[PDB]
């Protein structure tokens, strides 16, 4: 109806902002993987250990290419 | 002490500190390495907070 | 001669080094005052034996 | 859905693969998150938003600074987001620093 179109917008704008906060802080990821990070961050989650496992699988992606 | 500027007064010398910046991810230390020279007293309403951010930016270049 | 004696030495020696591994190591971390560290590790001997404990989580 | 099949999502996000391919990975990706999901150190949002102002400081980008400063205050107008200190926290330690290059997007 209405209530569940004015909830998309919010959260748009809450996707795009990330992504502003993201590019300045000079972050390799993009709009797409950065919905899978921000939905792993909301039902609780450890940051120190998410972020060395993205810094590791974007480790290992060097050795195969 | 192996340059002229240990021939002062030790108060002067006591007071400029090497100040370390937030750290830095892949870079040098050339890029972060600041002084500070740091001042606390009735000097500091001369020498305010205002005034040594602005050093600091004459510092980094 | 040794069975009973180096037995008791090495035992010793590593339970001393392993506490003398953890007073300079508890007295790192408070940063005239950090110099005891720096005069018990004198001129190269034992100022780096272990970095940190290799771990995580 | 769950965080075990999200895992996935994200070892195909990084790595440019489908789950029946990438599963070496995968099942390293469950060895770091799994034992380590709980929250080891307090939660608060004011230590990371002052270690972002921080970190934009002092890479002679004293502007962005206090933008985060406005972006930051954004996410508690809406409320959207229940824990605000995970994603700073993981958005930190992402980042990097270009040296140079501030090329300015917006609007």
């Amino acid at each position: 109806a209405a209530a569940a179109a004015a909830n998309l917008n919010a959260v748009r704008e809450t996707m795009d902002v990330l992504l502003e906060i993201s590019r300045i802080l000079n972050t390799g990821l993009d709009m797409e993987t950065l919905s899978i990070c921000v939905r792993l961050c909301e039902q609780g989650i450890n940051p120190e250990a998410l972020s060395s496992v993205i810094k590791e699988l974007r480790k290992a992606t060097e050795a195969l290419k | 002490r192996a340059t002229n500027a240990q021939f002062d007064s030790p108060e002067i010398l006591r007071r400029l500190d090497v100040r370390l910046l937030e750290v830095s991810p892949g870079d040098t230390g050339w890029d972060v390495f600041s002084l500070d020279y740091h001042v606390d007293g009735p000097i500091a309403t001369v020498f305010t907070r205002e005034c040594m951010s602005h050093y600091l930016r004459v510092f980094n270049f | 001669l040794v069975s009973g004696f180096e037995a008791t030495i090495n035992k010793f020696d590593k339970n001393f080094s392993a506490h003398l591994l953890d007073l300079l190591a508890r007295l790192s971390i408070y940063s005239g005052m950090a110099s005891v560290i720096s005069r018990l590790d004198f001129n190269g001997f034992y100022t780096e034996r272990l970095e940190r404990l290799s771990a995580e989580r | 859905k769950s965080p075990n099949v999200l895992l996935q999502n994200l070892c195909c996000r990084i790595l440019g693969r489908s789950e029946a391919d990438v599963a070496q990975q995968f099942q390293y990706a469950v060895r770091v998150i799994g034992s380590n999901f709980a929250p080891t150190v307090e939660r608060d949002e004011f230590l990371v938003a002052e270690k972002i102002k921080k970190e934009l400081i002092r890479q002679r980008r004293e502007a962005d600074a206090a933008l985060f400063s406005e972006l930051h205050r954004k996410l508690h107008s809406q409320g959207v987001l229940k824990n605000k200190w995970s994603i700073l926290y993981l958005l930190l330690s992402l980042s990097e620093d270009p040296r140079r290059q501030p090329s300015k997007v917006s609007s």
